[PDB]
């Protein structure tokens, strides 16, 4: 790719971060949880007629390993806060993960986007509503994914993507 | 907990759990899998403590438990 962008994944433990990372570079659906300290990607693909080279920061939910989640948050040009729509700490938390960005990148305007995953459970407990206000609160886009059946998927990161274009 | 940080190819790293019974190759398959890496185009060495010696080239045979805390690298062939 001849752009480059640096996308950070972030969110609470178990929303999916690594799944929906997973699901974009190799169109596979990881289904053990084997949880992050660190990982990262690099991903060739055409987002509105450019070829991009995404680098994928996928960070640790479990706040033990948060100074690496920041280093790589520093790097980063814009971030995926993800939330599972089973968890609704880990949509609480978004406002945890959003102040953490904040810090971190020493500025209050940070391409974002909100994703909501896991959408293809059964029993859902954050509402459409509940989400779609937390966006809205901060501005930023709301997209709905499963990483199980790829919905969303590329949405998500390509919306970030759209999010980083604008910003610059 | 018992985990390994590897250095990948095309700037890429992970940190990887080791489970009881796994080889360096057994280890290292899911990660260089979803990056497009296949384990026969690729070198791994243990990066080491100090500048004097070389870094050590590993058999994919290795068993992961006994590389515990420490940094690798993989590298294209
Ligand atoms: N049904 C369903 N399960 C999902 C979905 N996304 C992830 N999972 C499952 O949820 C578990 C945790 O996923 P994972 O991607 O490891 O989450 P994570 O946010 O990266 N965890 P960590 O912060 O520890 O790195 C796994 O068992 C995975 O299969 C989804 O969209 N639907
Ligand atoms: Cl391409
Ligand atoms: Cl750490
Ligand atoms: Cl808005
Ligand atoms: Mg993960």
């Amino acid at each position: 790719g001849m752009t480059e962008y640096k996308l950070v994944v972030v969110g609470a433990g178990g929303v999916g971060k690594s799944a929906l990372t997973i699901q974009l570079i190799q169109n596979h659906f990881v289904d053990e949880y084997d949880p992050t300290i660190e990982d990262s990607y690099r991903k060739q693909v055409v987002i509105d007629g450019e070829t991009c080279l995404l680098d994928i920061l996928d960070t640790a939910g479990q706040e033990e390993y948060s100074a690496m989640r920041d280093q790589y948050m520093r790097t980063g040009e814009g971030f995926l806060c993800v939330f599972a729509i089973n968890n609704t700490k880990s949509f609480e938390d978004i406002h945890h993960y959003r102040e953490q960005i904040k810090r971190v990148k020493d500025s209050e305007d940070v391409p974002m986007v909100l994703v909501g995953n896991k959408c293809d459970l059964p029993s859902r407990t954050v509402d459409t509503k509940q989400a779609q206000d937390l966006a809205r609160s901060y501005g930023i886009p709301f997209i709905e994914t499963s990483a199980k059946t790829r919905q969303g998927v590329d949405d998500a990161f390509y919306t970030l993507v759209r999010e980083i274009r604008k910003h610059k | 907990s018992n985990t390994i940080r590897v250095f990948l190819p095309n700037k890429q790293r992970t940190v990887v759990n080791v489970r009881n019974g796994m080889s360096l190759h057994d280890c290292l398959m899911k990660a260089l899998k979803v990056r497009g890496l296949q384990p026969e185009c690729c070198a791994v060495f243990r990066l080491l403590h100090e500048h004097k010696g070389k870094k050590a080239r590993l058999d994919w045979n290795t068993d992961a438990a006994s590389l515990i805390g420490e940094e690798l690298q993989v590298d294209f062939l």
